[PDB]
C-alpha cells in the first residue's frame, strides 16, 4: 500500500512529468547542436552565434511571457506550452531532414540563398522551441511547486532539491544516448527517432498534468481573477527593481558571467591542452556527484541554520575554491602564463560547482516564498532575462579575444564578478538579520 | 477558522518578571513567523521582534534588545514573551501577530491584546461630591455632578440617576495622579427636579467591592 | 531606520463623501506599504497590501494609490461604521516602523459651550481638602481654552483637565477642569474665576464665585 501510495500521490506524477520534459528537451537540443555543426563545420564561432541569438531573444520575450503566464488560467497555460514546444520540435526536424536529403540541390535549385534561408529558419524554430520550454519550466516549477507543497517549508525544499538532482542526472545521461542513436545509422533516422519520442512524451505529459490538477483542488483558485509590449517590459522591470528581495535576485545574475563555469572551459582547454579521451568522462562524473552533494548540503544547512546563513556559507565555499583556481593560473609552471595546473583549475571549478548549487537553491527558495502570488510570473521572467543577459556578456567576452593571455584575463574578470555578486548578497543579508549576521547556533 | 488566544489583565510591581502567552489554534505554529507588537496609550504601534519556531532564531528591535525575549514551543503550539526590569513606562497593550515569510506583505491574523499595568499601590476609592446651588438664579438648568477620587487599582463603573438614567449624563475619562485615579460624572437633566425630589449616583469598585451610593443635595 | 509620518491627525468628514489619508515616507521604500483599520478595544485588521491590492472580504469603497515616497488611501461614500483608526506600515527593511495613525470624526453645526461652577465640597473641606471643579458641556469645536483666574491671577499650577469623546447622540464634546489647593489656601482668598476661550464668539465666557458665598 505504501508503494502504491507513493506511485499515485501528487509529488511523484509531477516528478515524472518534469523528468520526461527535461529528457526530451535536452536530447533535442544536443541533436540540433550536432546537426548544424556537421552542416557548416566551423566550431566555436557558430556555437557562440547560436547561443547569442537564443539569449538575446529570450531576454526580451520572457519579459512579456511572464506577464502572459500570471494573468491567465494554469491548466490552459501548461497545455498551450506543451503543444507549442512539441509542434516546434516536429517542424524543425522536418526542415533539417529536408535540407540533409538535398543539400546541393537547394544550394542551386533557384539561388544560393536557399541554404542560408533554411539555416535561419532552423535557428528561428529552434529558438521558438526554447521560448516554449522556458515558459513551461517557469509556470510548472514556480507556481505548481509552490501550491502543491502546501504550507510545509521542508516539503518545498525537498521538492526543489529533487527537481535539481533529476536535472543533473538527465544532463549527464542524455548526450550519451543521443550519441549511441545518431552513431547507429544515417542522421535522417536519429532525427526521426527523437521527433517520435517528443510526440509520445507530449501526450503522456498532458495526461499526467491533467491527473495532478485533479488531486490538488487549491490549484483552481487564482487570486486576482476571482506599444503594449514596451509598457509590459517597463512595468515588469520597475516592479523587479522595487521588490524588497532585489539585491538577492541580482546576486544570482552576476554569477552567470564566468568562464570558470563548466562546459565552455572544459571543451576549450581540453581541446587546446589535454584531449586524452577518458579523463572527460571522469570529469563529467565528478561534476554530477558534486552537484548532488551541493543539493544535500543545501537541505541540511537550511534545516539547521536557516536560509540567509545558508547563502552566506555557500558563498564563502565558492569564493575559497575560486581563489584556489586563481593561485593555479598565476603559477610560474605556466598553464598558458600571463599538469599540476590543469588539475588545480578543474578542482577549483568542481568545488565551486558545489557552492554554486547550494547558493542557487537558496535564492530560488527565497524567491518562491517571499513574492506575492499575483507577481509569480513577472519577477521570474525578469530574473531569467537578466541571467541570460549576463550569459550574453560572457559570450561577448569569449568571442572577443581567443588568445591565452586573454584566457588569463577572463579568469580574473570572472572571479571579480562572482565576488561582486556575493558582496551584494551580503548587503541584502545585513539589511535583514542585522548585527546577528554570524552566530549560526541559535 | 484560525485564531490566537492570549492571557490578559496583568498587574505587575516594577522590576518584577512577567510572561505573556499566545496559543494558536487551527494551524501549525512552526509554519509561520510569530511577531510581537506593543501599543502604548495614545501612541503609535511599535515592533518588538519575531521568532522562527522551527529553529528558534530571534530578531529584536535595537531599542528593545536588552529587556525583551521571545520563546516558542511547537509541541504545545504556543509562544511566550519575556519582559525584564519593568518600569512604570511599560504599561501598555501587547499583540501577537502571524506572518508568512521574511518580507511577508501583511499580518493576516492578530490576537485579542493583553493589558499589562506596572502599578505600585492598591486601595479603595473615595467619593466626595456636592451640587452647587449657592446664589444661583436659574432653576431650569439642573446640572448636578459627582466626583470620585483615589481609585486604588481598578476602573469604577459609577452609575447616576439611581437607575433612572436620563440621556443627559456624561462620564468624564479618568486620569492618573499621585499613583491614584480620579474621575467625575455630570448629569444635567430634569430641571424641575433640581432642589425637589432627586436621584442618587452609585459607584462600585470591582477590585474593592466599594459599591456606595450618594444623593446630591442642595447647597 | 525609516521613519513614517502622517501629517494630518483628524479628518472632519460628513457621510457619503470621499476622503484621502496621506502617508509619506522618509526614504524610497518602493511599493511595500500596507494599511490597517482598528476600532477602540479591538484588534487591527487588513485593508490593503502592496498599496494597490485589496484583501478578500473588504468592501470595494476602499482604494489604495501612490508609489515611491507618497501614498494615499481613498474612501468613497463612507458610512457610519468607517469611523475608526487608520495607519500605514512599511516592510521594505527592518526594523518595521508603524505610522502615527489618523482618526476620523463627523461634521456638525458649530455650537457654543455651556459652563458651570462648583465650590469645594463641605465634606472634603472637613477632611482638609479643597478642590474646585468647572464643567463645560456640549461644545461645537473640539479645541477650547480655559483660564482659571484664581484671585484675579491665571495661576498655572495644580490644574487638571479631562475632555470627553464625541457623543453618538448629539455629536458634541464636553470637558471638565479641576483645581486642587490646600485647605488654608482656599480660606486665604475671596476671588476665583474661570474663563473659556471658545471659537464660537470673541467674548470670553467667565463664571466666578467669591469665597464668601
Ligand atoms: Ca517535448
Amino acid at each position: 500500500g505504501s508503494l502504491a501510495d507513493y506511485l499515485t500521490s501528487a509529488k511523484f506524477l509531477l516528478y515524472l512529468g518534469h523528468s520526461l520534459s527535461t529528457w526530451g528537451d535536452r536530447m533535442w537540443h544536443f541533436a540540433v547542436s550536432v546537426f548544424l555543426v556537421e552542416l557548416y563545420g566551423n566550431s566555436l564561432l557558430l556555437t557562440a552565434v547560436y547561443g547569442l541569438v537564443v539569449a538575446g531573444s529570450v531576454l526580451v520575450l520572457g519579459a512579456i511571457i511572464g506577464d502572459w503566464v500570471d494573468k491567465n488560467a494554469r491548466l490552459k497555460v501548461a497545455q498551450t506550452s506543451l503543444v507549442v514546444q512539441n509542434v516546434s520540435v516536429i517542424l524543425c526536424g522536418i526542415i533539417l531532414m529536408m535540407v540533409f536529403l538535398h543539400k546541393h540541390e537547394l544550394l542551386t535549385m533557384y539561388h544560393g540563398w536557399v541554404l542560408t534561408s533554411c539555416y535561419i529558419l532552423i535557428i528561428t524554430i529552434a529558438n521558438i522551441a526554447n521560448l516554449a520550454s522556458t515558459a513551461t519550466a517557469i509556470t510548472i516549477q514556480r507556481d505548481w511547486i509552490v501550491v502543491v507543497a502546501g504550507e510545509d517549508r521542508s516539503k518545498l525544499a525537498n521538492m526543489n532539491a529533487t527537481i535539481r538532482r533529476i536535472d543533473q542526472l538527465t544532463n549527464i545521461l542524455a548526450p550519451m544516448a543521443v550519441g549511441q542513436i545518431m552513431t547507429f545509422g544515417s542522421p535522417v533516422i536519429g532525427c526521426g527517432f527523437i521527433s517520435g519520442w517528443n510526440l509520445v512524451s507530449m501526450c503522456v505529459e498532458y495526461v499526467l498534468l491533467w491527473k495532478v490538477y485533479q488531486k490538488t483542488p487549491a490549484l483552481a483558485v487564482k487570486a486576482g481573477l476571482k506599444a503594449e509590449p514596451f509598457r509590459t517590459f517597463r512595468d515588469g522591470w520597475v516592479s523587479y527593481y522595487n521588490q524588497p528581495v532585489f539585491l538577492a535576485g541580482m546576486g544570482l545574475a552576476f554569477l552567470y558571467m564566468t568562464v570558470l563555469g563548466f562546459d565552455c572551459i572544459t571543451t576549450g582547454y581540453a581541446y587546446t591542452q589535454g584531449l586524452s579521451g577518458s579523463i572527460l568522462s571522469i570529469l563529467m562524473g565528478a561534476s554530477a556527484i558534486t552537484g548532488i552533494m551541493g543539493t544535500v548540503a543545501f537541505t541540511w544547512l537550511r534545516r539547521k541554520c536557516g536560509l540567509v546563513r545558508t547563502g552566506l556559507i555557500s558563498g564563502l565555499a565558492q569564493l575559497s575554491c575560486l581563489i584556489l583556481c586563481v593561485i593555479s593560473v598565476f603559477m610560474p609552471g605556466s598553464p598558458l602564463d600571463l599538469i599540476i595546473s590543469v588539475s588545480l583549475l578543474f578542482a577549483g571549478v568542481i568545488a565551486a560547482r558545489i557552492g554554486l548549487w547550494s547558493f542557487d537553491l537558496t535564492v530560488t527558495q527565497l524567491l518562491q516564498e517571499n513574492v506575492i502570488e499575483s507577481e509569480r510570473g513577472i519577477i521570474n521572467g525578469v530574473q531569467n532575462s537578466m541571467n541570460y543577459l549576463l550569459d550574453l556578456l560572457h559570450f561577448i567576452m569569449v568571442i572577443l579575444a581567443p588568445n591565452p593571455e586573454a584566457f588569463g584575463l577572463l579568469v580574473l574578470i570572472s572571479v571579480s564578478f562572482v565576488a561582486m555578486g556575493h558582496i551584494m548578497y551580503f548587503r541584502f543579508a545585513q539589511n535583514t538579520l542585522g548585527n546577528k549576521l554570524f552566530a549560526c547556533g541559535p | 477558522e484560525v485564531q490566537l488566544q492570549q492571557s490578559g489583565a496583568e498587574l505587575v510591581r516594577p522590576g518584577a518578571l512577567v510572561k505573556l502567552s499566545c496559543k494558536a489554534s487551527g494551524f501549525n505554529i512552526k509554519d509561520y513567523y510569530m511577531h510581537w507588537v506593543k501599543e502604548r496609550p495614545e501612541q503609535g504601534l511599535e515592533w518588538i521582534g519575531w521568532i522562527d519556531p522551527e529553529n528558534g532564531n530571534t530578531i529584536y528591535d535595537p531599542k528593545f534588545q536588552g529587556k525583551a525575549s521571545i520563546t516558542a514551543d511547537t509541541s504545545s503550539n504556543t509562544a511566550y514573551l519575556q519582559l525584564s526590569s519593568l518600569t512604570s513606562e511599560d504599561t501598555a497593550v501587547y499583540y501577537c501577530a502571524r506572518k508568512r515569510g521574511y518580507y511577508g506583505p501583511y499580518f493576516d491574523y492578530w490576537g485579542q491584546g493583553t493589558t499589562l499595568t506596572v502599578s505600585s499601590k492598591t486601595t479603595a476609592p473615595s467619593v466626595y461630591p456636592l451640587a452647587p446651588v449657592c446664589g444661583d438664579t436659574t432653576g431650569s438648568s439642573v446640572t448636578l455632578g459627582c466626583l470620585v477620587k483615589g481609585y486604588f487599582p481598578e476602573p469604577v463603573t459609577l452609575t447616576w440617576n439611581s437607575g433612572s438614567l436620563s440621556s443627559g449624563v456624561h462620564t468624564f475619562p479618568a486620569v492618573l495622579q499621585s499613583g491614584l485615579y480620579t474621575l467625575s460624572s455630570s448629569v444635567t437633566v430634569t430641571s424641575s427636579t433640581w432642589p425637589s425630589q432627586s436621584i442618587t449616583c452609585n459607584v462600585a469598585h470591582p477590585a474593592s467591592s466599594t459599591k456606595v451610593d450618594k444623593k446630591i443635595e442642595p447647597a | 531606520d525609516i521613519v513614517m509620518t502622517q501629517s494630518q491627525k483628524f479628518m472632519s468628514t460628513s457621510v457619503g463623501d470621499r476622503v484621502s489619508i496621506t502617508c509619506k515616507a522618509s526614504q524610497n521604500v518602493g511599493t511595500a506599504v500596507a494599511w490597517y483599520q482598528k476600532k477602540p478595544g479591538q484588534s487591527p485588521k487588513l485593508l490593503i497590501y502592496s498599496a494597490s491590492n485589496r484583501y478578500s472580504g473588504v468592501p470595494d469603497r476602499f482604494t489604495g494609490s501612490g508609489s515611491g515616497t507618497d501614498f494615499t488611501l481613498t474612501i468613497s461614500n463612507m458610512q457610519s461604521e468607517d469611523l475608526a483608526d487608520y495607519f500605514c506600515q512599511q516592510y521594505g527593511s527592518y526594523p518595521l516602523t508603524f505610522g502615527s495613525g489618523t482618526k476620523l470624526e463627523i461634521k456638525e453645526a458649530e455650537a457654543a459651550p455651556t459652563v458651570s461652577i462648583f465650590p469645594p465640597s463641605s465634606e472634603q473641606l472637613t477632611s482638609g481638602g479643597a478642590s474646585v471643579v468647572c464643567f463645560l458641556n456640549n461644545f461645537y469645536p473640539k479645541d477650547i481654552n480655559v483660564k482659571w483666574k484664581i484671585d484675579g491671577s491665571e495661576r498655572q499650577n495644580g490644574v487638571l483637565n479631562s475632555w470627553t469623546d464625541q457623543d453618538s447622540k448629539d455629536s458634541t464634546y464636553s470637558m471638565s477642569s479641576t483645581l486642587t489647593l490646600t485647605k488654608d489656601e482656599y480660606e486665604r482668598h475671596n476671588s476665583y474665576t474661570c474663563e473659556a476661550t471658545h471659537k464660537t464668539s470673541t467674548s470670553p465666557i467667565v463664571k466666578s464665585f467669591n469665597r464668601n458665598e
